[PDB]
């Protein structure tokens, strides 16, 4: 037969690279980081409450100046907001009130969203009018979008349910390039600083690596017991980390191609919904369904703190790209920036 | 097209009353603030009156406090102003301006063609414009200078410091707002730089239509103060 | 052969007031604490009900923290506070009972509404409307028992046994009738509508027939507040109309209604500490919100 | 036909996968701890700023 | 006091966004949201055009008595349903369609598992729900006058081995009903509402008004704390 002779070419494949991956683990993180002083006990303190949305909070991210962020919630609104001052600057009304994600342009001028609809709307918020109009409605998904996030003013990724992601052309409203190879629901994507690479986590317990110009799969990162729901970069574009339902986050090297850290706690065994790193990447924060989060050294896996004071689920959270406040979006409706106290 | 038309002008006999009317199309009017500006024959620009979104707040100038009175129709896209018992120095072209007010918008943005009137025989930030003309040729690169009474600078970074210019026969048209932002379609030669008290406007190069009056207005604080502009001659 | 008479009206004043009145004090601050501070904690979303709950209960509170002064006087047998304290203290009093019983027939008439106006879409169930209505009714209680200052002026005696007979039956008389007898009418016409909705409702429909469990609720409410406060009013009122001249017994039974006065006042204040459990405590939801809180 | 091509392309992105290199594992760690170690000073939430700095003090 | 003219006219904006927001969810608090399930074809088409008269999640809105309906149709929803069922935690109350002529069909996959059988898992799956434990249900069941037919046909111990066996529609009925409305294991704080469909289309919007005025009336007894 043919099939038996392919699948144990793969299985052999397999035990190649295993034995390849494990002939290059000399020594582990913690051996080598056993030698740096602890970061010590990190408490942060709530300075604004951002209050207005009436239903459960889905997902949020900052712009790149730092001072205006957009939130998305399933009452039907987008809403951006000014966090020095906590004004309101622009609500916008939706078709589908079924949104689940959210994205800011890096320029500025364009806002994108999607849900259980199956398209991405594209919202220009520089319109000669003084009203918020809808620019372009991506559609070719064939189940629910997930994640967005924008490389420029015309070019946009996404993820959806159907197991694929896809890299579109906003001007004609055609998808460039698509990518498959994921046997289970795609729930999160991530781009390097570069925009050159990003990476996914699906439903079937991995995690994936993608070139975007020649639209290959490069790598694939498993470790995992359940399915992904968030995943990050870190700052200088060489590792990443990813958070799933086994109540565990863990960390990846793209040159050593393999897992270096896990964190994880006897006291913890939900899930986590949200991960991400600060302005060094020293420490990481998670957020569970416990209603509140952690903060973890990255290098010793050791806790530090937590933030608390949500009285639901915490579904988003973003670090600012200066790296001097933490936001946090829940299912109680109301948002949270959080700083530290010198 | 944005558009704002205006009507009710003419000849009118002192003591008299009048309306003036000024019709929006092409943009959502309910969410502007809108002013009244005036300017006498031959002379430079005067803030009137400004009426909110909403219509929650109005502001009238010392000038005309207990004779005018500013209102707006949102249904029928319409801007009024009442005004009676008119004197021999309420003579002027009256102009309809549109401006939002949200975190980095662009107010006074848009300005309307103007409506003519003709009657028959405290503390004011002062703006200063030193001079009143100057002759110049094509290719060169020109500073136009002003400065103010009070500090322009506001506790929050922000300096409050507006650029218009007026060609012959045309409504006035914004070039800078806050003192170094550039206006939507305005060529880059412009710019703007200042601190505190001293400001200062630089074009780059030079053509052919730059020519006309330049004036520098403070949105501090009301009563919304302009200064005599500075006349570019070929 | 009132000499038996006055020493178990002296053992009555000097036991059963103070002993009751403690435990009263004791119960009524543990429960409105609990209702307080889960309202000020656990608590989201404010509405009419919400409101109207909370007033009332802050009424007891208010109306509770002014016992313990009366308890130590009636032990010992004399006043070691004060004039100023005397007329600070029985003031308070009654203003709290009388805003209290508004409280409750407002609490009615929002249950009425509820069920004839679902979704909340009258000018009643507005939480403006609400607030406004408790100033209102705070202040028009406050007037309302303005006249009383002079008539207990003092060594400080009980409202019912000072000043004048004439005044005191005229203003007792007024109070009885603008103070509890048209609130009660109020209360009981919109809960027989209530009754009568909730009856067709189950006639009407299989479903599990549950509807009968409101139903006997909604007699309860009715039944408990005429039982503590009728004896009450009608024991001030002719133990009042007794000292008057035209009515000279001149005999033993001067003495006996008066016991019959004493014991029914401290029952009375029992609707203070019966409320925060009937009200509050025998909701399931605010049973799981303050087990939710607990957790947490 | 359907599963046949389904193997053939799974062997196929199997085979690509196994042509990179790897670096040892002590080296990629010793990396992550200089580029924290580098960028230390400006990280404001490892490291408190002075309150006439923080854009977010009330 | 500290705030600039232009800061002033900011703040005044936000009101007013804070107000249309206000407003809007006051307008949208009181609407009935209905969400609809079945397992394959179950007349659920049927339903939908008896109510009235690719995109991912289907709404269909229509008027009854002076009351607002939105029904929400996720059929076309082929990905995981635990990924996005918390979606509809808070809505009024679940119409699953059930299909009685299916009791001796097969699906067409193992030729083992008849559609009926398939269909109790999906109720189980539903009812027992972690998200929907206060959620009332409201059970059609469809095609009576097919069932009446193929009662003769075929026996209804092809499905229920411990059938007692009466082999009549009114019977026949009552057991599946009876079999249905088993599987609800907190029968205290949920209520199921049987109905068999019949081809009038004005008996199915009317029973479906009384199912929800008692859910609304029981919801607002159990805030006032009468309930
Ligand atoms: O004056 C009264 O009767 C009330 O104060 C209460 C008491 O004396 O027990």
């Amino acid at each position: 037969s043919e099939l038996d002779q392919l699948r144990q070419e793969a299985e052999q494949l397999k035990n190649q690279i295993r034995d390849a991956r494990k002939a290059c683990a000399d020594a582990t993180l913690s051996q080598i980081t056993n030698n740096i002083d602890p970061v010590g006990r990190i408490q942060m303190r709530t300075r604004r409450t951002l209050r207005g949305h009436l239903a459960k909070i889905y997902a949020m991210h900052w712009g790149t100046d730092s001072r205006l962020l957009v939130s998305a919630s399933q009452d039907g609104k987008l809403i951006i907001w000014d966090s020095y001052t906590t004004n309101k600057v622009h609500a916008i009304p939706l078709r589908s009130s079924w949104v689940m994600t959210c994205a800011y342009a890096p320029s500025g001028n364009y806002v994108a969203c999607g849900g259980l609809d199956n398209i991405c709307s594209i919202y220009n918020l520089k319109t000669r009018e003084g009203n918020v109009r809808v620019s372009r409605e991506l559609a070719g998904h064939t189940g629910y979008l997930s994640c967005c996030r924008f490389l420029d003013d015309n070019q946009i990724v996404t993820s959806s349910g159907d197991t694929t992601c896809a890299l579109w052309d906003i001007e004609t409203g055609q998808q460039t390039t698509t990518f498959t190879g994921h046997t289970g629901d795609v729930m999160s994507l991530s781009l390097a600083p570069d925009t050159r690479l990003f990476v996914s986590g699906a439903c079937d317990a991995s995690a994936k690596l993608w070139d975007v110009r020649e639209g290959m799969c490069r790598q694939t990162f498993t470790g995992h017991e359940s399915d992904i729901n968030a995943i990050c970069f870190f700052p200088n574009g060489n590792a990443f980390a990813t958070g799933s339902d086994d109540a565990t986050c863990r960390l990846f090297d793209l040159r050593a191609d393999q897992e270096l850290m896990t964190y994880s706690h006897d006291n913890i065994i939900c899930g986590i919904t949200s991960v991400s790193f600060s302005k060094s990447g020293r420490l990481l924060l998670a957020g569970y369904d416990d209603f509140n989060c952690n903060v973890w050294d990255a290098l010793k896996a050791d806790r530090a703190g937590v933030l608390a004071g949500h009285d639901n689920r915490v579904s988003c959270l973003g670090v600012t790209d200066d790296g001097m406040a933490v936001a946090t979006g829940s299912w109680d409706s109301f948002l949270k920036i959080w700083n530290g106290s010198s | 097209d944005v558009q704002l038309v205006e009507s009710g002008g003419g000849l009118v006999q002192p003591g008299g009353s009048r309306k003036l009317s000024c019709s929006a199309s092409g943009f959502a009017f309910s969410s502007f603030g809108m002013h009244w500006v005036r300017q006498a024959p031959e002379k430079g620009l005067e803030w009137v009156a400004y009426i909110s979104s909403g219509s929650g707040t109005i502001y009238y100038a010392d000038t005309v406090k207990g004779r005018f009175t500013i209102s707006r129709d949102d249904p029928k896209n319409t801007l009024f102003l009442q005004m009676t018992s008119l004197r021999s120095e309420d003579t002027a072209m009256y102009y309809c301006v549109r401006s939002i007010y949200y975190y980095g918008s662009s107010p006074f943005d848009f300005w309307g063609q103007g409506t003519t009137l003709t009657v028959s025989s405290g503390s004011d930030i002062v703006m200063t414009q030193a001079t009143s003309s100057v002759p110049v040729t094509p290719g060169e690169s020109v500073s136009i200078s002003c400065r103010s009474s009070k500090s322009l600078l506001h506790s929050n970074g922000n300096t409050y410091l507006y650029w218009f210019l007026q060609r012959p026969g045309q409504s006035p048209q914004l070039l800078i707002y806050r003192m170094s932002n550039l206006a939507s379609g305005v060529p880059d030669r412009f710019s703007g730089s200042g601190s505190g008290t001293a400001f200062t406007l630089t074009i780059s190069r030079l053509e052919a239509e730059d020519v006309g009056v330049y004036y520098c207005m403070q949105h501090l604080e009301y009563p919304l103060t302009f200064g005599a502009g500075t006349k570019l001659e070929l | 052969t009132c000499k038996n008479w006055l020493a178990a009206e002296a053992a009555l004043e000097k036991y059963y007031l103070s002993i009751f009145y403690g435990i009263e004090f004791v119960v009524g601050v543990l429960g409105n604490t609990i209702v307080v501070f889960g309202y000020l904690f656990c608590l989201k979303n404010w509405n009419s009900s919400n409101i109207y709950l909370f007033n009332l209960s802050i009424s007891d509170l208010a109306f509770l923290c002014t016992l313990p002064m009366l308890i130590r006087s009636y032990a010992n047998g004399n006043w070691i506070y004060g004039d100023v304290l005397c007329i600070s203290n029985r003031y308070v009093l009654h203003a709290n009972l009388y805003t209290s019983i508004l409280f409750l027939t407002f609490i009615s008439i929002d249950r009425y509404l509820i069920i004839k106006y679902p979704f909340r879409e009258h000018l009643l169930q507005k939480k403006e409307f609400a607030i406004l209505i408790s100033l209102a009714i705070w202040v028009l209680v406050t007037l309302e028992l303005l006249p009383i200052l002079p008539l207990i002026n003092p060594t400080c005696n009980d409202y019912a046994s000072s000043g004048d007979p004439n005044y005191n039956l005229i203003y007792s008389m007024c109070l009885t009738l603008l103070g509890f007898l048209i609130p009660l009418f109020v209360m009981c016409f919109f809960y027989y509508k209530i009754a009568l909705f909730l009856k067709q409702r189950n006639r009407q429909l299989a479903t599990a027939l549950p509807l009968e469990k409101p139903l006997n609720l909604v007699i309860m409410a009715v039944v408990i507040f005429s039982v503590l406060f009728t004896p009450y009013h009608v024991m001030r009122n002719v133990r009042i109309a007794s000292r008057l001249g035209s009515w000279k017994q001149y005999q033993c039974t001067q003495v006996v209604i008066n016991s019959f006065y004493i014991v029914t006042r401290p029952l009375a204040f029992l609707n203070s500490v019966i409320n925060p459990v009937f009200y509050f405590l025998l909701g399931d939801h605010f049973r799981e919100m303050l087990m939710n809180k607990l957790r947490h | 036909t359907a599963s046949i091509a389904q193997a053939r392309k799974l062997v196929e992105q199997l085979k690509m996968e196994a042509n990179i290199d790897r670096i040892k594992v002590s080296k990629a760690a010793a990396d992550l701890m200089a580029y924290c170690e580098a960028h230390a000073k400006e990280d404001p939430l490892l490291t408190p700023v002075p309150a006439s700095e923080n854009p977010f003090r009330e | 006091c500290t705030l600039s003219a232009e800061d002033k006219a900011a703040v005044e904006r936000s009101k007013m966004i804070d107000r249309n927001l206000r407003e809007d969810g006051e307008k949208a608090a009181r609407e009935v949201k209905l969400l609809l399930l079945g397992a394959g074809e179950s007349g659920k088409s049927t339903i939908v055009k008896q109510m009235k008269i690719t995109t991912g999640i289907v709404e269909t809105h229509f008027t009854f008595k002076d009351l607002h309906f939105k029904m929400f149709d996720v059929g076309g929803q082929r990905s995981e349903r635990k990924k996005w069922i918390h979606c509809f935690e808070g809505v009024t109350a679940i119409i699953f369609c059930v299909a009685l002529s299916d009791y001796d069909l097969v699906l067409a996959e193992d030729e083992e598992m008849n559609r009926m059988h398939e269909s109790m898992k999906l109720f189980d799956s539903i009812c027992n729900n972690k998200w929907f434990t206060d959620t009332s249900i409201i059970l059609f069941l469809n095609k009576k006058d097919l069932f009446e037919e193929k009662i003769k046909k075929s026996p209804l111990t092809i499905c229920y081995p411990e059938y007692a066996g009466s082999n009549t529609y009114e019977e026949a009925a009552a057991y599946i009903q009876c079999q249905f409305e088993d599987l609800n294991k907190r029968k205290d704080t949920k209520e199921i509402y049987t109905h068999f469909t019949c081809a009038t289309d004005t008996k199915n919007v009317q029973f479906v008004f009384d199912a929800v005025t008692d859910v609304i009336i029981k919801n607002n007894l159990k805030d006032c704390g009468l309930f």
